[PDB]
């Protein structure tokens, strides 16, 4: 477990991306493979359902043609009730999901060191893939409490504290291990280990250290605010506080014609979406760029212990950002993408099939979609 | 000349505890600073020596791994610091923090190789003469203007736009350069490093061919020791120096976060002895940023035009890391988070950006006068956006600003991969006409954010016509 | 934790004041096009405070319509003000309360950081 | 409302439950423990002559060493043990503030020969805290529904006592102070009383979805209650609340012994209709505190003929 | 003596705070690893050990009694200070002063919400 | 260096003023001789300006007639870059200031004892005046940066640190060191020193342990904000939180 990561020339570029089959992330936020997304975020906020949704997203794949377009999950339980544990892999058990998945535990009891060589236990896992050609998805659930239960370990070797009592190589901590989840090249293997480092958000800093520690390192990361959610607002991510970093070699050519204005239509609309509650006399027309924020976020906001698949994740938020559904006042368009659904595997099979010919969208489709929207 | 006493210049390993490796000579005790050959190895493991403990036993930095170390181990004296080799033979090629090649290419063949601890130029050795540089961007090349061998410091809350901007900075600077340039990057990330390196292949910059080759990389990150980025940073340095001296031709220099410089010792001080300080700290982070930075510098014989980064831990200024650091900065651009909401790109902020470049001598008066008078409506706006009318904007008092915050949000070049806005950029050229209207009030009405996402006032209405108001 | 509190209500107040601040403008194009005609010679020949100077003074469409149309734009530059002399002067605070956080956030930073070593450091 | 509402849950649960329970009193009042026995005697819970009782009783509290208040909790906790497993029932158990068991470590730690941690702690809370909980669960051999309880060190969450705690507790109820002022109680917040079955699957797509509407109002009603409208409320954007605030503010029987008001419960029963009309609209303008000290929709109008206003 | 000979008694203890600003003094000398604020760890067995004492006597046992009132110094208006939770999180009834009214004429001065009887309605008689 | 600073009986009453030249200093605030002047200010904001202005005021003054009203100069530097020195050594060469005037540097490389003695090295230049009836002005160029570099060199001694590391005797570090530039009595020498001792404000605040330390010795503080400056108003002066203190006795009869 003490190996260092890669370097400059065995990596390459981070391309062919992992689908979470979360419609608001990969969407919004795309996750390409090899890379590090940082899931920050505070109790109760999903961090652990969005990465449990993530990796049940890979079943079809799992057992279907393209090898390469595959992905093997390495689960990391660091601090939980074991109990908690047990409701993932019976829950993951239900729909298969355990069948091509390892998962760690560093419960409670354990004593602080294995809640600290775990990570580092699990970023092995992977490498057997990210080292023999195949891909695989960790998922490093509480860093954060693994913050906690570093500085126990080193405090009582006498090591002089720092910072929150945090050893100083608090940031060697989760600079190495990160590090270690890197893009193969061709030349090397091509290969991959994407890394999601979950985190505990203290009332919403963001900023505290480790956070920092690990915020500072990973490219990459989704915020999840306890402040929204309730509100319906799930997954509840904020923009401006929370990127993808990678840039959009991520998403596809199909997310990059749809999602293009998607994050950071909302990144200044932040500030409209913080005023228009007391407009009256302004730009009149104004209103367009707010009405695009309150109707789409009502597509923005997945939730459930289903993941929709790329090609009808092309299907109903495209049908916003070309704004068709639009007008309409919100309420019942959850009902849309819902029912758009059992609607398209009813009638629309060729649709979804030209992405997995085109892999983007059809000047043809783009008609048929909005036939079936209008 | 590195050659030792006519008595043992090896020690035996006697304390291993991460990081630091206590070392024990008994006929020929190893200066500070010298580094160490550890045998017995499978690799190259140089342990910097960096104490004298007394009862004829050292104390080192690890530059790399202390795994599977053994009490006992035998360690070699070189009999000088680290030194990596230094020339011309090291462009478009990659070192790490001992003069390793990393890129793969094999052996760095160079007539010589410099110290990476060297004594800081004499002031009877500096140079008065500011000579300005342009960039042709927004807030950064007109208000808190840069210079020949001047320091750029960019202080970054964590993911602001620190690095962002560096890249850019190499895109209309690095490449158009004439004489060598060099990019030591310290701590930060091994993707960006890596990119980084292709993209200078992408556009010739490192030319894997010919000999064609202007800049130089040394790196030392994140997967590695403190030690190893204690001295990255110095590395890369030790390179830009040998050029500028040596070789007489203007350099530049990037460093990705130099007070990595101190996470460094920041996790290295208390377990080698010492006593904590500000945060934790050491009692030398004003030392070490100090006789580190003061190398970075013009001369008689030579300029190194310099670009630096730093960052600001909880994003807290009031951290004596990005602090004691402004002292050595030719210009100021703290990045605000709270500006990251506001999208305004680059988060540079109308308060701390400053410049010991920016009298009308150099800048301009009309030009620096208008800064004034940016930042003045600025500072009343920063009280007047809540104090007195609260929030809501309207109320009373009449008596451009919101305008002139989205002129310097000069989106450019190296944010293409968020919104195809590209290269939003050009030398001053028309500024004039322009950002003055803005405030005297002539051409100032254009319906607000319908002029948000760029900078030159001739698309107020090249955008009018895009968002049309009227009937 | 704590300045996190009274840093949301600013912002909180931001939204609803600040956007309608456009709107203290907008009232008056939507006014003028037609007032204009019927003013001067085209006849004869928070929420601030200025709808109530003329109320305390106590101590058909001709007038009526006349005055209401000037006095219109006499009652909405309430919302100017209120989004402007109110939002001027209640900024600062943000400014203000942001810039002391740093202040304590440094400071808790660095007094339970004294804690830690004041006895860690000394022992045997 | 830490304790208070322990005594309450005793009262719905404890007695009518089938199984036997456990009260482990660690660090607080010795009054309390008192008070507890007798009112257990009083209610036939623990009888002294037949052999009919039910809780067992482990103490260590304040006025001892923290030696014992470090492992009092683990003393009734040994207790609950042996009889859901060599005893197979479902027991349930009373940790009067559990983390008496870490002010503990936080009073020996450094006297041990330790480095101090956050606010001066220990290198060890984490797994103290850890090491501890994971015995009081459930297996395949019987179940320990438990109840604990958890203080709040100079009134910060901040504090990595209450923090550390969180990720242990199978529903939360962080009891603000700035609510008592308020007079709602419990001074359950609306935010952060979290739970790991709070899914329409068990609590209804009914509920969880009002509830979500609860805090969805909530959440922009705390920043409106200041934000944008400056306190006083009234401004424009008519755009239930209050009401429901008052709604949940049961104060029910363990409150008794400050103004009368008894009993205010009755399990799910009449929600329905209740709390949904608020949100939607329905039956919602009942002039603001006329619903105050009370819950169940039934006495809006069974009030409004107490405090009545017309003519 | 009288809590434990049926008489009664009335203690006031006139700045346990004091207390506590004089407590550390002693045991760092001793060099007793300070924690939080320099009290000792045992900043709380320092109060509880203390208020604990002054209790309610059962006629079984005596019937006497004590009660204790433990004054206490409010930082500005803060009642949840490290020694003030220590203190407010074991007496059962905390009357709270404050200087912020007083002048006022609101005097006493104390503040409902941050300030109870917990014993409950037993100790007002009938009358009250 | 380490020498006691007078007292009582050798020292008068600060009179003769000393013409910083800067009309909102001296008319505003007038400094006058043998006094401890705290020039407090953050980040660029004009600190050294001022001092070099005040300096380079006493031109006329070193070649013209009346001896006593002249002026002296050693100019502390402390931390700084050893090109921004050089860029003050040239200019105040331009200006001729250079020739009567003394200029020492503990710039960054130095090791932190030399950026600590530097200024008990300042003194002791100007004390050869005010101890041989010339005057003097002496400039501290951050005290404040000697104060970062001050509390390393002690916690390597293992010198128990108190607040922020500040060995605790961070007073008598910068108590000592003003406290030895004073008016001196005819009865004594009539000489002088005057000391503006130069301090980092961190965003605004002047109360920091070590300004506290500094301005509640210091008589009299000039505040410079760098949140008014490019408003235009430069100096940009502080009243309310800036005084002269020594009173009117500084302003002749003019001001
Ligand atoms: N799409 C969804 N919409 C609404 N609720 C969901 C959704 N998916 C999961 N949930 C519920 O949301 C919560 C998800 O987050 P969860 O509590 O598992 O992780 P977390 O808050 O990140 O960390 P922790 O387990 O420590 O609380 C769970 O309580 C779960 O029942
Ligand atoms: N009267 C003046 N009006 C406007 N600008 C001036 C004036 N005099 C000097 N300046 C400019 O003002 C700045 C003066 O302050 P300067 O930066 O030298 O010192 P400081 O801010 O106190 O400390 P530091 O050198 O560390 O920044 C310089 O950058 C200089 O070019
Ligand atoms: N010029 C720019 N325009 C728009 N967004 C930017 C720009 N530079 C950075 N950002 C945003 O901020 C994030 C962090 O910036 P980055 O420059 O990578 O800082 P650093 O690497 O120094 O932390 C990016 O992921 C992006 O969302
Ligand atoms: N259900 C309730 N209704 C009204 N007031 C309550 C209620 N529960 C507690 N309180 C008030 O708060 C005080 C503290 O509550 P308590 O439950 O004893 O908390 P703890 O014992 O956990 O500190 C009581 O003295 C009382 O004034
Ligand atoms: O993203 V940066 O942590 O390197 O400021
Ligand atoms: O009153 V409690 O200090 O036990 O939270
Ligand atoms: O520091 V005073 O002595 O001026 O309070
Ligand atoms: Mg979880
Ligand atoms: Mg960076
Ligand atoms: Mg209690
Ligand atoms: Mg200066």
């Amino acid at each position: 477990v003490g190996l260092k990561a890669p370097g400059i020339i065995p990596r390459i570029s981070v391309r062919e991306p992992m689908q979470t089959g979360i419609k608001a992330v990969d969407s919004l936020v795309p996750i390409g493979r090899g890379q590090r997304e940082l899931i920050i975020g505070d109790r109760q906020t999903g961090k652990t359902s969005i990465a449990i949704d993530t990796i049940i997203n890979q079943k079809r794949f799992n057992d279907g043609t393209d090898e390469k377009k595959k992905l093997y999950c390495i689960y990391v339980a660091i601090g939980q009730k074991r109990s908690t544990v047990a409701q993932l892999v019976k829950r993951l058990t239900d729909a298969d999901a355990m069948k091509y998945t390892i998962v760690v535990s560093a419960t409670a009891s354990d004593a602080a060191p294995l809640q600290y060589l775990a990570p580092y236990s699990g970023c092995s896992m992977g490498e057997y893939f990210r080292d023999n050609g195949k891909h695989a998805l960790i998922i490093y659930d509480d860093l954060s409490k693994q913050a906690v239960a570093y500085r126990q370990m080193s405090l009582l070797l006498r090591r002089p504290p720092g910072r929150e009592a945090y050893p100083g190589d608090v940031f060697y901590l989760h600079s190495r291990l990160l590090e270690r989840a890197a893009k193969m090249n061709d030349s090397f293997g091509g290969g991959s280990l994407t890394a999601l480092p979950v985190i505990e958000t203290q009332a919403g800093d963001v900023s505290a250290y480790i956070p920092t520690n690990v915020i500072s390192i990973t490219d990459g990361q989704i915020f999840l605010e306890t402040e929204l959610f309730y509100k319906g607002i799930r997954p509840a991510i904020n923009v401006g506080l929370s990127v993808s970093r990678v840039g959009s070699a991520a998403q596809t050519r199909a997310m990059k014609q749809v999602a293009g204005t998607m994050k950071l239509e909302l990144a200044q609309y932040r500030e409209v979406a913080a005023f228009a509650q007391f407009g009256s006399d302004l730009d009149a027309a104004t209103q367009q760029l707010l009405s695009r924020g309150v109707r789409l976020t009502e597509l923005l906001k997945q939730g459930q212990y289903s993941p929709m698949a790329i090609e009808e994740q092309v299907a109903v938020i495209y049908a916003g950002v070309r704004g068709y559904l639009d007008k309409l006042e919100p309420s019942k368009i959850t009902k849309f993408e819902s029912a758009f659904l059992s609607h398209v595997v009813s009638q629309h099979q060729s649709l979804l099939g030209n992405i997995r010919s085109d892999g983007k969208i059809s000047e043809q489709s783009d008609a048929k979609l909005k036939e079936i929207v209008t | 000349s590195a050659a030792p006493k006519a008595g043992t210049a090896t020690g035996q390993i006697v304390a291993v505890i991460g990081a630091v490796v206590d070392v024990q000579f008994d006929e020929g005790l190893p200066p500070i600073l010298n580094a160490l050959e550890v045998q017995g190895r499978e690799s190259r493991l140089v342990l910097e020596v960096a104490q004298h403990l007394g009862e004829s036993t050292v104390r080192t930095i690890a530059m790399d791994g202390t795994e599977g170390l053994v009490r006992g181990q035998k360690v070699l004296d070189s009999g000088a610091p680290i030194k990596i080799p230094v020339g011309p033979e090291t462009l478009g090629r990659i070192m790490n923090v001992i003069g390793e090649p990393i890129d793969e290419r094999g052996p760095i063949k160079t007539k010589q190789f410099a110290p990476i601890h060297a004594e800081a130029p004499e002031f009877i050795e500096m140079s008065v003469e500011q000579e300005i540089l342009v960039t042709g961007i927004k807030v950064v090349d007109l208000l808190a203007p840069y210079a020949k061998g001047g320091k750029i410091g960019l202080f970054g809350g964590a993911g602001v736009g620190k690095t962002v901007l560096i890249m850019e900075l190499i895109n209309n600077v690095a490449k158009a350069h004439g004489g060598y340039s060099v990019f030591a990057g310290v701590g930060e990330r091994t993707r960006e490093g890596n990119d980084l390196y292709h993209e200078m292949i992408e556009s010739g910059v490192i030319n894997l061919k010919d000999a064609t080759s202007k800049v130089a990389l040394v790196y030392g990150q994140m997967n590695e020791p403190p030690g190893a980025r204690a001295r990255v940073a110095l590395t890369g340095l030790t390179v830009a120096e040998y050029f500028r001296d040596q070789e007489g031709q203007d350099v530049l220099l990037f460093i990705d976060n130099i007070f990595r410089f101190t996470q460094a010792g920041s996790e290295v001080s208390a377990l080698l002895g010492r006593i904590p300080s500000a945060v934790g700290y050491q009692p030398t982070l004003a030392t070490d940023m100090g006789t580190m930075q003061e190398r970075i510098t013009t001369t008689k014989k030579g300029s190194i035009t310099s670009v630096q980064a730093i960052y600001v831990p909880a994003d807290d200024l009031t951290d004596p890391a990005p602090a004691t650091t402004f002292a050595h900065l030719d210009a100021t651009t703290v990045l605000s988070r709270a500006i990251a909401e506001l999208g305004i790109y680059p988060a540079v902020d109308p308060l701390d950006s400053t410049s010991r470049i920016m009298d009308p001598n150099i800048v301009g008066s009309e030009h620096y006068d208008v800064a004034r008078g940016v930042q003045k409506i600025l500072q009343d706006y920063k009280s007047l956006q809540d104090i007195i009318a609260i929030l809501g904007m309207d109320e009373l008092s009449e008596e451009r600003a919101r305008k002139i915050q989205r002129f310097l949000s000069q989106p450019f070049q190296v944010a293409e991969v968020f919104t195809g806005h590209m290269g939003k950029l050009v030398p001053l050229k028309e500024t004039i006409k322009g950002f003055q209207q803005i405030l005297a009030g002539d051409y100032d009405h254009l319906p607000e954010q319908a002029f948000y996402m760029v900078g030159p006032i001739e698309e107020a209405v090249a955008k009018a016509d895009k968002l049309a108001e009227e009937h | 934790k704590d300045i996190t509190r009274r840093l949301k209500s600013i912002k909180n107040i931001q939204k609803i004041t600040k956007s309608m601040k456009m709107v203290a403008a907008a009232k008056y194009a939507r006014a003028e096009r037609e007032l204009k005609p019927a003013r001067v010679y085209g006849t004869g020949s928070l929420c601030g405070a200025i709808h109530s100077s003329v109320a305390k003074q106590m101590k058909l469409a001709n007038i009526i319509y006349y005055s209401l149309k000037e006095s219109t734009t006499s009652e909405q530059s309430a919302r100017m003000t209120a989004m402007d002399n109110a939002s001027k002067n209640a900024s600062d605070m943000i400014d203000k309360l942001t810039l002391t956080f740093n202040r304590t956030r440094q400071a808790v930073i660095t007094k339970e950081l004294i804690e830690i070593i004041s006895g860690a450091a000394a022992l045997d």
